[PDB]
């Protein structure tokens, strides 16, 4: 069975440093990429990047200097951590299994949201 | 014959290769890559009677007749020597009777291994289809 | 980067009609395209990879098509089940964006 569930903080002050793992399962992390995803509210999904099952990762252009992204294979764990948090960073946050050019398999989300 | 990348990828994509049981066409260049650094004379005996022919390396035991192979199974029936050819034609219709559905290609171990959760599409790009 | 317009921003039917949402990509994303559906309250859910190939236990009356630049999602006989929100995204190289969505709703 595939499972992807994502954790996070909640909510989090500009002066912090936002933190959300995604742990999966039914799949090693070393044969398939996990994406992540972003939905304000009310918005579409809006792409922040991936780690490929070598470890390689991409970015969003726009979002790439805030955002880093790592995983652990044997906790089959990924992570996304961010900084320089704005109020438009509120979302629900999805991390997704990627097959061969497919997100085939998603977590439900975590939402967060930027206070002041 | 050593093939180029971009030649290699269009004639697997001329033969169907393209997506064929969902598998993206970076994933075939990227097998024949590790399997056969794109050469269609490469062989490779194993630790058993078995020897890896041609492009795709397909083992002589379970594909295709060596007739020197004890236990040949022939399920492509067809001549290992006719995988050894610079038309892949015959080895990607053996390949496609492997690859009977969507985890198939962990018939090669190399895919499995050095190709299968890495940006197999970076093999294809630049390539004139 | 490869931006995708998808339009139209929403639709409205009634069931047993026939729709089609489109997204047209910046540059040419040689087929590497996917459609997902998401319901209200739902995470979103792959519909069709590749531009026209069905996710396992997605049904018939969904098909994609388009190649180059413009790709179509079309869902014939839409049931009460395909209300909801459609995005199409591309895998060509990276970033990978997303379509702005389509609302599909009840006529």
């Amino acid at each position: 069975q595939v499972q992807l569930q994502e954790s996070g903080p909640g909510l989090v002050a500009p002066s912090q440093s936002l933190s959300i793992t995604c742990t999966v399962s039914g799949f090693s992390l070393t044969g398939a990429g996990v994406n992540w995803v972003r939905q304000p509210p009310g918005k579409g999904l809006e792409w922040l990047g991936m780690i490929w099952g070598d470890g390689n990762t991409d970015y969003n252009s726009a979002l790439k200097s805030r955002l880093s992204i790592s995983k652990d294979n044997s906790k089959s764990q990924v992570f996304l951590k961010m900084n320089s948090l704005h109020t438009d960073d509120t979302a629900r946050y999805y991390c997704a299994r990627e097959r061969d050019y497919r997100l085939d398999y998603w977590g439900q989300g975590t939402t967060l949201t930027v206070s002041s | 014959k050593v093939f180029g990348r971009c030649e290699l990828a269009a004639a697997m994509k001329r033969h169907g290769l393209d997506n064929y049981r969902g598998y993206s066409l970076g994933n075939w260049v990227c097998a024949a890559k590790f399997e056969s650094n794109f050469n269609t004379q490469a062989t490779n005996r194993n630790t058993d009677g078995s020897t890896d022919y041609g492009i795709l390396q397909i083992n002589s035991r379970w594909w295709c007749n060596d007739g020197r192979t004890p236990g040949s199974r022939n399920l492509c029936n067809i001549p290992c020597s006719a995988l050894l050819s610079s038309d892949i034609t015959a080895s990607v219709n053996c390949a496609k009777k492997i690859v009977s559905d969507g985890n198939g290609m962990n018939a090669w171990v190399a895919w499995r291994n050095r190709c299968k959760g890495t940006d197999v599409q970076a093999w294809i790009r630049g390539c004139r289809l | 980067d490869i931006v995708l317009t998808q339009s139209p921003a929403s639709l409205s039917a009634s069931v047993g009609e026939t729709v089609t949402i489109t997204c047209r990509a910046s540059g040419n994303i040689h087929n590497y395209l996917a459609w997902y559906q998401q319901k209200q309250g739902k995470s979103p859910q792959l519909l069709v990879y590749y531009t026209t190939t069905l996710a396992d236990g997605v049904p018939s009356r969904f098909s994609g098509s388009g190649s180059g630049t413009q790709y179509s999602l079309k869902i014939n006989s839409l049931q009460p089940e395909d209300f909801g929100s459609y995005y199409c995204q591309h895998f060509w190289s990276t970033p990978r964006t997303f379509g702005g969505g389509t609302k599909l709703e009840i006529k």
